[PDB]
């Protein structure tokens, strides 16, 4: 292990790995994404048989290798082959013997196993070309998909911990001066100005203090914070030395959840790495400055996600959060003064610190600055990782990135921000996603999780399960998150089955807006925002469920199917799918539904593939 | 010391000090505000967010805080008997009364803000408002016996294991301090039953009278024979060793 | 007997820095499948701290059990996306061929049915996670085949 | 202590006024087991009051933990009764039995000389109970004993 007394040791080490790899340009490289997305996707099997086939060519065998998220997650198991930097999609255990021969071995790129958009009809041999990824500023996931997280060598050839050079002879003050003046606000969802947290911690005279990094990702459908530990944990330990270097901070920690085992053992084997290697320790590269970072592992729960809980987690205590009228960054963990920021945020400071304060500034919007990560999921033709710059109208990320809905279902909303967040209808699709624009819309940019809903998503049914989330994932201390969000649950469960009332509704706002002002921390007082949303955008869905219609078809019993007689084409799909066979048409044929003989369920709506059965009023009259 | 401010509540101006919560000014100033899960002897938690006031800030719209912990640093004008405070106390106290209707302290709660239960959204009512005030009375004292063990809906304060308390005392101050009644400490001659565990009373020798068990007075370490007598048998006992010379 | 020497050594690799409950309490429920009340209380003796706030930790979390779950725990995530794709149906429908709900063990004490926040693969929704195994793009039908297969399999397994 | 209670259990004639005193100055009522002296009658016609003494090394802020009781700037020891959890620990450190507990009220009783005004020094009606300053706690007993051997 080399350990790097000076910073000249690391710079000249820094010099020989790039000597390697530029001698090694022609080496045949594979790289295979073995991120939580793809490793679920059986990518892990895809890079034992690499490994197997590639033994035994040549003198020198082509190199294999893991890396973190590559960010089309719709792609599957995706592998890229360095020797002509091919991006192959859907790679299975069948097609690595044909890889390796043709692309690897004969230089033949397989045309099936290239990217082919269904939109213009192209194959794309790169990843830069995708039309997904070419609207994107990848710049805090640089990284990610193409070096091994593990491997800090891939990390030190490609500028990494030079920042952190950088930032010892800047000085504690010069580089909170720096982050000032980046105007980063935090990623996790609050937007508050880094360089004030790190200043009001570093004004602080009590010692020791503290540097954590919050990766917990407690919102539901979000992934990007762990994707962002499991593809490069480097340039979050390195944010963690800058931050402890400018505010004095002598230990770090890392809070995570033991449901991310990928993420810890990466973050872990990482630390390992740097102690090594004597970017953590003990005067770290002769300047002093004595810094060892730790991982703090907690079971899966939304509120330790909440600051003050997520003290309380790592203390040895339930996650459960505190009132408290002081900030964390003077009395936090162990009432000691404590930077807390989330993963993103930390790693967006060798960012700052490496590419300079002025071209940080140069992204984004006027007081958003950078870029940002979005878990794009729900409805969407296109998911994974979205990186964007700050600014971009949400129409882009849906559409020119996303690609559209699911199938070719019209857009109905677009939740930001998860159950702390709310709903956005179709009208409202060129607002600016900045820190700013969606919370004037009454949404939240929040984790960074965005979820579509097409005509078949219910907005009452989509309300009623984050109230359902957020009624299991209360933690029961205060009496408004306790119980009016049973209430809520009651009274969006009446309607969701029929048994609602238009006084019903305007209890539901009544409850949402005495929960919002009431509650004591973030999870209750943001836990309104899904239904307020919905109400404020989609009440016309509240007074049809009310009536007794669903015009989504989500809610059982509250709808008959109605089969179009122009657009079918008789497949019959539906009429194999009916529970109670409610369905009669011409063999090959249109087909019919008795709306007395149908309950209504859903099942057949979800398999006509033109989409010709939707939801129609129940005749109550007989 | 630091320099007194100068606010004003529902019109009254007072000088409090520094780090003085909301609560503590209406106290001096003589306004009322409800309460359920305060108690000045343990450390605050501000869980039922029942005393809920507005805060008034120089060019900023009013705000509600918790006067039981929300301290006075800056110049702020308190108001006790607003719309939106007399909304939220209303919204607070539904939630509490179905939670536990047969109580006495919600009923009189409710009958000042004119509330009533509700049958519809009465799930579970079990007489616990979940105010956390009987877990911190048994941290402050010594033993931590019982505590919370579930989150959400479903929470409770429960022994540990779900078992007749193995670091119980016997004090019964986790019973003195419940708004509710939840608790129940039944003493039935020298047995005294609290968290279904029985402690043996201590009869002073010559009155037969009890006061504390057996467990209490070997945990305080009081090795004093007299300390098993009661109060009235020690004192007098004690008064019987001044011989008084009546020459 | 043996079990107290596995709480022993479980104890024993870690200090005694009350800091440590939650992971010590993670490699006793890896170590039994479920938190017994005798290895909690060791564990409240060795970290010199009170019986309560290890129950009140051991009960916060829902990964951690009280008692004993199956040989194979079934995870279906209740995300955004996979209950937009269609969740709740696949829910229901492991739940009535199981006879068990959420959180819920079977009678033949092999499948303890899970809900999972998220699993980071919503693009293959709804999913389903068996043991270490994950399932995506699974359908009511898939259901079927998978429960009686893992079953099968986890009786050859174990014995 | 500025002034300190002086009982003379040789002066007292077991009225009980003291009791009732006590009882109407906290309790609002003559309830004389509510009061903070009491005076034990035996045989003989020999009527001693017992009551706090405001002990310099008071074992029963020693035992309280919930800071209930405290010494005021007067040395004389105050029960905070919104503080009191009803744990009776006082009760048992007491080794003269002068501190009760209120049961109906919730909180341990103890004498804190009526903040300076005692009622029952007030209605005592042979100085039995006085109030002297602490400097002259036995100058009167002793000028009392001594005038015995001038009267020679
Ligand atoms: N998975 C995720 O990332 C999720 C994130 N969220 C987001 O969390 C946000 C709520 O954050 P909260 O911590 O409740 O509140 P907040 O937004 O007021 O504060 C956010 C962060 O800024 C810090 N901070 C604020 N003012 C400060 C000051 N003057 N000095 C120093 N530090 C200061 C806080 O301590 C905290 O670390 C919401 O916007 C929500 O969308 C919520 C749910 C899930
Ligand atoms: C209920 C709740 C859950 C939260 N979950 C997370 C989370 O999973 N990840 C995160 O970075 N912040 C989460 N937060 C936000 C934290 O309170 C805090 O803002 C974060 O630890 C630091 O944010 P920053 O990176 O903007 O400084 C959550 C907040 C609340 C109220
Ligand atoms: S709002 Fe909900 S999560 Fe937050 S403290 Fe109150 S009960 Fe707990
Ligand atoms: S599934 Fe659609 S296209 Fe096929 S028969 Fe039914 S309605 Fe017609
Ligand atoms: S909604 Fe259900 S019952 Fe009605 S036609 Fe479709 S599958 Fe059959
Ligand atoms: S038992 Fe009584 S004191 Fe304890 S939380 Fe419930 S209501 Fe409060
Ligand atoms: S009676 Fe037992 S549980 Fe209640 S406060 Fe006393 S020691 Fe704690
Ligand atoms: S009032 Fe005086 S004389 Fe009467 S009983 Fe009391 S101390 Fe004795
Ligand atoms: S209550 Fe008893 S121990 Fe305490 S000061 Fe009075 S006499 Fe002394
Ligand atoms: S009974 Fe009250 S005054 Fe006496 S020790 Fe207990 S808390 Fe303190
Ligand atoms: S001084 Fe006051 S409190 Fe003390 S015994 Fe006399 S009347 Fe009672
Ligand atoms: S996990 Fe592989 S592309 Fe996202
Ligand atoms: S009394 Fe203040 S929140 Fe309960
Ligand atoms: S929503 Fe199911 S894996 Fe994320
Ligand atoms: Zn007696």
């Amino acid at each position: 292990m080399p350990l790097f007394l000076k910073p000249d040791d690391l710079r000249n080490y820094r010099l020989k790995l790039k000597d390697d790899l530029k001698r090694a340009s022609l080496l045949p490289v594979v790289r295979v994404c073995c991120g939580t997305g793809c490793v679920s996707n059986g990518s892990m099997e895809v890079l034992s048989a690499l490994e197997e086939a590639l033994k035994g060519i040549g003198k020198v065998e082509p190199v294999v290798k893991f890396t973190g998220c590559h960010g089309f997650c719709e792609r599957g198991p995706i592998v890229i082959v360095s020797p002509g930097e091919i991006f192959y999609q859907n790679v299975k255990t069948k097609d690595v013997p044909e890889i390796v021969q043709k692309t690897i071995l004969d230089g033949e790129v397989i045309e099936r196993l290239l990217y082919r958009d269904p939109v213009t009809k192209k194959t794309y041999r790169s990843d830069h070309e995708i039309p997904f990824y070419a609207n994107q500023q990848r710049l805090v996931l640089r990284r990610s998909g193409h070096i091994d997280p593990t491997s800090i060598e891939d990390y030190i050839a490609t500028d990494g911990y030079e920042a952190l050079c950088l930032a010892f002879k800047l000085g504690p003050d010069e580089i909170i001066k720096q982050i000032t003046d980046s105007y980063l606000r935090g990623r996790g969802g609050g937007g508050f100005r880094t360089g004030y947290k790190w200043k009001s911690c570093r004004e602080v005279d009590d010692f020791p203090k503290y540097v954590i990094a919050n990766g917990d990702e407690g919102d539901p459908g979000a992934f990007m914070d762990r994707s962002l530990m499991e593809g490069d944990p480097h340039s979050v330990i390195e944010g963690m030395i800058i931050g402890a270097y400018a505010i004095g901070a002598n230990e770090g920690y890392i809070y995570v959840r033991n449901e991310y085992p990928l993420a810890v053992r990466r973050l872990q084997i990482a630390i390992e790495r740097a102690r090594e290697y004597g970017l953590l320790g003990k005067n770290i590269l002769g300047s002093g400055f004595d810094f060892d970072i730790q991982i703090c592992k907690g079971g899966g729960a939304f509120v330790c996600g909440e600051s003050s809980a997520l003290m309380r987690s790592i203390e040895g205590y339930p996650g459960v959060p505190r009132v408290k009228y002081i900030h964390a960054t003077e009395q936090g963990l162990w009432d000691k003064p404590t930077v807390l920021n989330n993963v993103e945020t930390w790693a967006n400071v060798p960012i700052i610190l490496m590419n300079g304060v002025e071209w940080y500034k140069s992204l984004g919007t006027e007081r958003n600055s950078g870029t940002k990560i979005f878990a794009l999921v729900g409805k969407v033709k296109n998911t994974g990782l979205v990186e964007v710059p700050m600014g971009v109208t949400l129409r882009k990320i849906i559409y020119e990135i996303g690609g559209g809905t699911l199938k070719d279902k019209a857009f109905k909303a677009v939740q930001t921000g998860g159950p702390s967040g709310g709903c956005i209808p179709a009208s409202l699709l060129d607002l600016s996603v900045d820190f700013d624009t969606l919370v004037k819309a009454g949404s939240m940019m929040g984790s960074g999780g965005m979820i579509v809903m097409d005509e078949r998503s219910c907005m009452v049914d989509v309300a009623k399960y984050f109230i359902d989330f957020l009624v299991e994932e209360s933690c029961g201390k205060c009496t408004p998150c306790r119980e009016g969000l049973k209430v809520l649950q009651k009274l969006l469960h009446d309607l969701t089955e029929g048994k609602g009332s238009l006084q019903d509704v305007g209890l539901l706002e009544d409850t949402a807006h005495e929960l919002g002002k009431t509650a004591l921390c973030g999870l209750g007082k943001t836990a309104a925002n899904p239904v307020l949303s919905t109400l404020k955008y989609f009440h016309e869905e509240y007074e049809e469920h009310v009536e007794g219609y669903c015009r989504a078809g989500v809610c059982t019993g509250l709808f008959a199917a109605k089969i179009d007689k122009d657009s079918c084409i008789g497949c019959g799909q539906c009429a194999r799918t009916c529970p109670v066979k409610a369905i009669s048409g011409e063999v090959r044929g249109p087909h019919v539904v008795d709306a007395l003989k149908c309950i209504g369920c859903g099942q057949c709506m979800d398999v006509c593939p033109t989409n010709s059965i939707a939801s129609s009023r129940r005749v109550k009259n007989a | 010391m630091r320099d007194p401010i100068d606010i004003v509540i529902d019109g009254v101006s007072l000088s409090v000090p520094m780090e003085t919560t909301v609560l503590e000014a209406a106290q001096m100033a003589g306004v009322e505000i409800p309460t359920l899960c305060h108690h000045p002897a343990l450390p605050p938690d501000g869980n039922c967010r029942l005393c809920m006031v507005e805060i008034l800030r120089p060019g900023r719209r009013g705000e509600l805080a918790i006067s039981c912990m929300y301290p006075i640093r800056a110049q702020i004008e308190v108001n006790t008997k607003s719309d939106e405070v007399i909304r939220a106390r209303k919204f607070v106290l539904k939630l509490l009364l179905n939670r536990a209707p047969k109580s006495a302290r919600l009923n009189a709660l409710a009958n000042e803000y004119g509330v009533s239960v509700e049958s519809r959204f009465s799930f579970d009512p079990d007489e616990c408002v979940r105010c956390d005030r009987c877990v911190r009375a048994c941290e402050t004292l010594g033993p931590s016996a019982i505590g919370p063990a579930w989150r959400g809906f479903n929470k409770r304060i429960v022994p540990p294991f779900m078992e007749p308390p193995r670091q119980c005392i016997g004090c019964g101050a986790c019973a003195d301090v419940c708004p509710t009644g939840y608790i129940e400490c039944v003493d039935e001659g020298d047995e005294r039953t609290i968290w279904d565990r029985k402690f043996t009373l201590i009869r002073c020798p010559i009155c037969g009278q009890t006061y504390t068990t057996e467990e209490a007075l070997k945990f305080t370490g009081i090795e004093d024979p007299d300390a098993r007598l009661c109060p009235t048998c020690r004192k007098r006992e004690y008064a019987s060793k001044f011989r008084i010379f009546v020459h | 007997a043996t079990s107290d020497v596995a709480i022993s050594d479980i104890l024993c690799r870690y200090e005694k820095n009350p800091r440590f409950l939650l992971q010590v309490l993670l490699d006793v429920q890896e170590k039994f499948r479920y938190l017994p009340t005798d290895a909690m209380r060791s564990v409240a003796e060795y970290f010199e701290i009170p019986e309560s706030r290890v129950f009140a930790v051991a009960t916060f979390y829902k990964v951690l059990s009280l008692v004993p779950k199956g040989e194979k725990t079934i995870k279906v995530c209740q995300g955004t996306a996979c209950h937009l794709r269609g969740g709740s149906q696949i829910l229901n429908a492991i739940s009535e061929r199981l006879k068990i709900r959420a959180g819920e063990t079977t009678k033949d004490g092999i499948f303890t049915l899970e809900t999972v926040n998220c699993l980071g693969c919503c693009a293959m929704a709804p999913v389903m996670m068996v043991g270490d195994k994950v399932y995506g793009k699974l359908s009511v039908a898939d259901v079927a085949r998978i429960l009686e297969a893992e079953k099968e399999d986890a009786i050859i397994s174990k014995a | 202590m500025e002034k300190v209670l002086v009982i003379s259990p040789e002066k007292c004639v077991g009225c009980g006024s003291c009791e009732l005193a006590c009882s109407l100055e906290k309790e609002g009522e003559c309830r004389p087991s509510l009061a903070r002296v009491t005076v034990y009658r035996f045989e003989a016609g020999a009527n001693v009051p017992m009551t706090c003494q405001q002990c310099d090394d008071a074992p029963c802020i020693s035992v309280c933990k919930a800071g209930a009781l405290a010494r005021d700037e007067k040395n004389v020891v105050q029960v905070d009764s919104s503080k009191c959890i009803g744990c009776r620990m006082c009760v048992m450190a007491c080794p003269f039995g002068n501190m009760s507990y209120h049961w109906e009220q919730s909180t341990a009783i103890k004498c804190d000389q009526c903040n300076g005004s005692p009622y029952c020094v007030e209605f005592c009606p042979t100085k039995a109970l006085d109030y002297v300053p602490a400097d002259a706690i036995s100058l009167q007993k002793k000028k009392e004993f001594s005038a015995r051997f001038a009267k020679i």
